[PDB]
């Protein structure tokens, strides 16, 4: 369990729109998953490193049943970045963090 | 009612195994014999691991083919180990016997590995059951 | 899909190379074909390949084949022959458990207590899985 990072649920989202606010890098993942397990470290760092300026949230695909098919996730992990309530990249699968890095500080 | 996590090694691609499960050879429901030779009888189980190390040898052919790593989450399946004992001849593989076979809507996703054992970065879903 | 593999055997006492094909087909149709100086001398179909190679060691009586598949204490798990359909086998020692180190695949290369049938194959395994109990 990673302290700073949040826990979403459909009701967290409006058809495709977040209603979090600010900059949110979420997580679709399981339990169950061997990639998402790969890179939950990497997740703690970032939620530490980036913390007041992202949050970073984690939506349970054997959870909740509405968000991911809103979002046509497919495959796992999937992350996604919103901002301001509106989604502005995606990436699947496993990456280091220097891939990471470069993903959220591009599109924010 | 209890669900546990299980995997399994195979050669047959996620399109199929997604839409049609995991079906067994044989009316068999003797363990026992399953655990001596599934084959003779053939059994009514599909054997899974709790292990998922135990499945890349398998879904690889010994290190020559390229495979897949599934997993699944059910409650029906009979822990060798625990139904033989010190006698069950494979302990370390820590078999789970599914009898009757998986159902399609019980496989939760899909994990391709190359003959080097690599693997996919990515669990692809089942969307028979997302 | 078609996978191919060469394999030594013991023909008229003379040790000669043979081509093995495998042939998987759906709904678990297993198919096994050997050839030697390019002729077919036989095949087999089943659902799994240790199977298939019991079966075509039986119409080839004459021929010894020099496969850890053909080891008289050779045979698969359940889960290995359900898996990795037949291809993966145990190397097993009277009393004790399979292990994981045991595990071999069926067309490596063998010379050592091979020149029996897959009937006494299958006879020592049942003596191997009751040699478990104490
Ligand atoms: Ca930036
Ligand atoms: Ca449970
Ligand atoms: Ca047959
Ligand atoms: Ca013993």
């Amino acid at each position: 369990i990673s302290d700073r990072i949040i826990h979403l649920a459909d009701a967290d989202f409006d058809a495709k729109k977040l209603n979090v606010k600010g900059a949110v890098l979420i997580e679709f993942w399981a339990e169950w998953c061997g990639p998402c397990k790969m890179i939950a470290p990497i997740l703690d760092e970032v939620s530490e490193e980036y913390a007041g300026k992202l949050t970073v949230a984690k939506l349970n695909v054997d959870d909740h049943e509405q968000t991911p098919k809103a979002h046509g996730i497919r495959g796992i992990p999937t992350l996604m970045l919103f901002k301001d309530g509106e989604k502005v990249a995606t990436q699947v699968g496993a990456l280091s963090k220097t891939q990471l890095k470069a993903f959220l500080d591009s599109h924010i | 009612g209890d669900y546990i996590i299980t995997y399994r090694g195979d050669t047959r691609s996620f399109t199929e195994i997604f839409d049609k499960g995991f079906e067994t050879l044989g009316p068999s429901k003797d363990l026992y014999k399953h655990a001596l030779d599934n084959r003779a009888p053939p059994s009514d189980f599909v054997s899974t691991t709790i292990d998922p190390t135990k499945t890349i040898s398998f879904a690889t052919k010994y290190g020559q083919k390229s495979g897949y790593m599934y997993t699944m989450k059910t409650n029906h399946g009979i822990d060798v180990n625990k139904a033989l004992g010190a006698r069950s001849p494979f302990a370390a593989e820590a078999e789970i016997a599914m009898p009757g076979g998986v159902r399609a809507e019980d496989i939760l996703g899909a994990r391709a590995v190359n003959a080097d054992g690599e693997m996919w970065d990515y669990t692809i879903l089942n969307p028979k059951r997302y | 899909d078609v996978d191919k593999r060469k394999i030594k055997i013991i023909l008229n006492g003379e040790m000669e190379e043979a081509e093995l094909h495998m042939i998987t087909s759906p709904n678990r149709h297993c198919c096994l074909k050997i050839f030697h100086n390019n002729n077919q001398l036989a095949e087999s179909n089943d659902t799994d390949y240790f199977s298939c190679f019991a079966d075509l060691r039986n119409q080839l009586k004459n021929i010894i084949f020099l496969c850890k598949g053909a080891k008289i204490n050779v045979y698969p798990s359940a889960m290995s022959r359900d898996m990795s359909d037949g291809i993966v086998a145990y190397e097993t020692t009277l009393g004790q458990p399979g292990l994981p180190e045991n595990q071999v695949h069926i067309f490596d290369f063998e010379d050592k207590y091979v020149d029996i049938t897959p009937e006494e194959q299958r006879k020592f395994h049942s003596q191997w899985f009751e040699s478990l109990v104490d």
